[PDB]
């Protein structure tokens, strides 16, 4: 109810990391602090709030990765880490025991901007993003064209991604505008509005990032 | 360091929040997770505030200071006009970038207000807090009912008798 400003939109990444921290890290309770599993998790939680929201309402940040943020989070408030291994290598032994199926693809726009393109299942009465699973040494662009060819049929061809984790998968969806609406496409495997879709979310993975993707339409814009 | 920590907090905490309430002086209380709930459909309605909850004092202050500007029954109403409120409420957000806020001024003032100088800017009823099924229920100055959620009964009562003592109480330094 009371007026508070915007912030995070205008202010540095050093103060922007402080924020995040005092949301999703600082303010816990001892337990999940005085365990390296659960800050850990924090920081996960905190780096998709930064690249989901943060970097979408700033735009002079940079693109971080659960990788680098946490080294920045680790450097500026030094005070949450306390024991000797560095968070690289801690994310990796103990985060990533939670072995995670990185699954690539993309939410695709319009010139005009007013429609996104989501399929549906065979099996799935529910509606989602060219959504496939991954392979080795491949990289995660090259991984998310080829999947939009396999269930729509159109590469299109990098930092501008919408990571989160949803019950042991890793979903890197990248965006890309400008794609042409007229086209058909269709699958080369044997076997909406925007409008239409923010009135419908509202009465209570597409379902979770509804507000990233507002973000990325009220940006454009 | 354990205690070398919980100074960290509060500096930390209140920087952060000055920078979304320019006119925080004291944070006089944190509690780490806090979850609101709306009154309206004769039911509660799970709200999308879910963080930590903080109660401060306001630097009211300098007369005259506008209430700036951020950018049907569901949506809030904001409050426009002078910066004549007492003490702030804020759930730092995890959900969505948008916090959650709440103007806690005392009756003391209101009355004070009401009769001797009738511009009143927007409409404000005197709020009033209570204990009621595991929540803390809010009266809000725009009629607005709310009600905060904390799994401790101990910390539900904690902010009620604080909420309670601001508005029961004349404007103070702790």
């Amino acid at each position: 109810s009371l007026p508070l400003l915007r912030p995070f939109e205008t202010v540095s990444l050093e103060n922007a990391v402080e924020d995040l921290v005092v949301r999703f890290i600082l303010n816990v309770p001892p337990e999940d602090l005085s365990t390296v599993e659960r800050v850990l998790f924090h920081f996960e939680e905190a780096s998709w709030f930064y690249t989901d929201f943060v970097k979408l309402m700033n735009p002079y940040l940079p693109n971080l990765s659960i990788k680098s943020f946490s080294k920045i989070v680790i450097d500026i408030c030094p005070l949450i880490w306390n024991w000797d291994i560095t968070p690289e290598n801690a994310l990796v032994k103990f985060s990533n025991y939670k072995k995670t199926i990185p699954v690539r693809g993309a939410a695709i726009f319009n010139d005009s901007l007013s429609k996104i393109l989501l399929l549906r299942g065979i099996n799935s009465k529910h509606w989602s993003f060219p959504r496939g699973k991954i392979g080795k040494d491949e990289d995660d662009v090259a991984c998310c064209i080829r999947e939009v060819k396999e269930e729509t049929g159109f590469d299109l061809t990098a930092d501008q991604y919408v990571e989160r984790n949803m019950n042991g998968k890793n979903f890197k969806i990248f965006l890309v505008k400008g794609v042409p609406e007229d086209f058909e496409f269709k699958p080369e495997h044997k076997n909406k509005d925007f409008k239409k879709l923010s009135k419908a979310i509202t009465k209570n993975l597409v379902n979770s990032m509804i507000r990233p993707l507002s973000l990325y339409v009220k940006n454009e814009k | 360091s354990t205690e070398t920590l919980e100074i960290y907090r509060k500096a930390l905490n209140f920087n952060v929040i000055a920078r979304y309430d320019p006119k925080i002086k004291q944070l006089l209380f944190h509690t780490p997770h806090a979850t609101v709930y709306k009154w309206g459909d004769d039911n509660w309605n799970k709200l999308e505030y879910q963080g930590v909850l903080a109660i401060y004092l306001r630097d009211v202050g300098d007369k005259e200071a506008i209430l700036p500007e951020v950018s049907e029954a569901n949506t809030p109403h904001v409050l426009t006009g002078h910066d004549i409120y007492n003490y702030g409420l804020i759930i730092m957000n995890r959900i969505n970038p948008d916090n959650f806020s709440l103007a806690i001024a005392p009756n003391s003032v209101l009355n004070k207000r009401k009769l001797f100088a009738p511009n009143r800017e927007e409409e404000l009823e005197p709020m009033k807090v209570e204990v009621r099924d595991d929540l803390v229920m809010i009266k809000t100055l725009k009629k607005e009912v709310y009600g905060i959620w904390v799994h401790t009964p101990e910390d539900r009562q904690n902010i009620y008798e604080l909420i309670k003592y601001l508005l029961e109480n004349e404007p103070t330094d702790s």
